[PDB]
């Protein structure tokens, strides 16, 4: 599923600024 | 048409009483935007508590203030640590940004000072913590409940816009709930003041706009992006463009296809295709009708725009609260104690500040 693939991403916590 | 005459008139009449609102509110702002306060307190007269969050510049402490007995969040910069890290020029900004707007939903700095080693600004405590956690948490919101935040988006960036400044850090992380459910916003180091384009590689991989990846001049419109993307991860739980890597996110940011949860209303997945439009030319916020695009979409028919700004909605959700300096909606840090050297570190650069 599309939210399996966000867990999967491994970006589902803060994420950082270019900077 | 769509509006009968009364409806027309009361839709005309309100736009034009945004109008009359925002040009009193930018003679405010270029007020103190050229004459800042500086230098309204010192250390010493806050105890420090708590540390509230981290950065590469430093921190932010929750501190109470002695004589008041009044919480504030204490953001501490470390002055050798920001020139470093090429901050100099954000820093400052940030803060003269910070001391001369004002609007409901932005946070308040209400003290600032410098010493020996460090910057501080004091702002309004917001104890509701970062909507990231409780989206996190939660899951997703409803799209009445996204809806209340990102219609005070949408009249922040109404204000800011027409103070030509341009936003470019919106994300849940960036956003707090206040004790009464309303947005603040506090992060203005990578807002800049531009009528016209700006160039700068600048912002979080899933919130960039396609211009800014593509390397282009770019206006206010990738706030109006931004606002897309953060409708969509409120009403989904997740953001629209994801990827391992942030090269993959960033060729599906550029590709125009976006896809939406089965549960997203008509109304909304029309709204957010016309806000994550990669044409420039035909994204709301973006046209002749500017904002009015966005605030007269059918998804905000139900929006009291008035009643947001007033703060009179009662908020879909209110963070646990036990009483003043409760920092249970916040994570928990190492504790650095803090050092003045006896040396002053990086005078010139700052004597603004
Ligand atoms: C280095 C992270 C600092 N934070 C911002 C997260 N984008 S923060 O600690 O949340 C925070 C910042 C500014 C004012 C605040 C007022 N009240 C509570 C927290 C506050």
């Amino acid at each position: 599923t599309t939210y399996a693939d966000f867990i999967a991403s491994g970006r589902t916590g803060r994420r950082n600024a270019i900077h | 048409g769509h509006m009968g005459n009364a409806a027309a008139a009361k839709k005309g009449s309100e736009q034009e009483s945004v109008k009359e609102f925002l040009a009193k509110a930018k003679e405010e702002f270029l007020k103190k935007w050229e004459s800042p306060s500086q230098n309204t307190a010192q250390l010493d007269h806050f105890d420090r508590i708590k540390t509230l969050g981290t950065g590469s510049f430093g921190r932010v402490m929750l501190v109470k203030h002695k004589e008041t007995g009044n919480h504030y969040a204490m953001k501490i910069l470390d002055k050798q640590k920001v020139v470093k890290l090429k901050q100099i020029e954000h820093t400052l900004n940030e803060k003269r940004i910070l001391q001369a707007v004002n609007f409901p939903f932005l946070v308040k700095l209400e003290f600032s000072f410098k010493d020996n080693s460090n910057l501080y600004m004091v702002m309004e405590y917001v104890p509701g913590g970062e909507m990231f956690s409780h989206l996190r948490r939660i899951g997703r919101f409803s799209e009445p409940h996204a809806r209340f935040y990102a219609a005070q988006i949408v009249l922040t960036f109404e204000y800011l816009h027409s103070l030509d400044l341009i936003y470019r850090d919106l994300k849940p992380e960036n956003l707090l709930i206040d004790q009464q459910g309303y947005i603040q916003v506090t992060d203005f180091g990578f807002a800049k003041r531009v009528k016209g384009r700006t160039w700068t590689l600048c912002g979080t991989p899933e919130y960039l706009a396609p211009e800014i990846i593509l390397s282009k001049g770019y206006n206010k419109a990738v706030d109006w992006w931004a606002l897309g993307v953060l409708i969509y991860e409120m009403a989904a739980g997740y953001p629209p463009f994801f990827a391992d890597q942030p090269i993959q996110i960033y060729e599906k940011i550029v590709s125009g296809k976006v896809r939406f949860p089965s549960h997203f209303s008509s109304d909304l997945k029309d709204l957010l295709r016309n806000l994550l439009q990669v044409d420039l030319t035909k994204r709301f916020g973006n046209l002749k009708n500017g904002v009015n695009d966005i605030k007269n979409h059918k998804w905000f028919a139900t929006t009291d725009w008035i009643a947001i700004y007033q703060r009179k909605v009662e908020a879909p959700f209110i963070p646990k609260f036990k009483g003043p300096g409760d920092t249970s909606n916040f994570d928990d840090y190492e504790e650095e104690e803090i050092r003045v050297s006896i040396n002053e570190k990086c005078g010139k650069e700052f004597t603004e500040f």
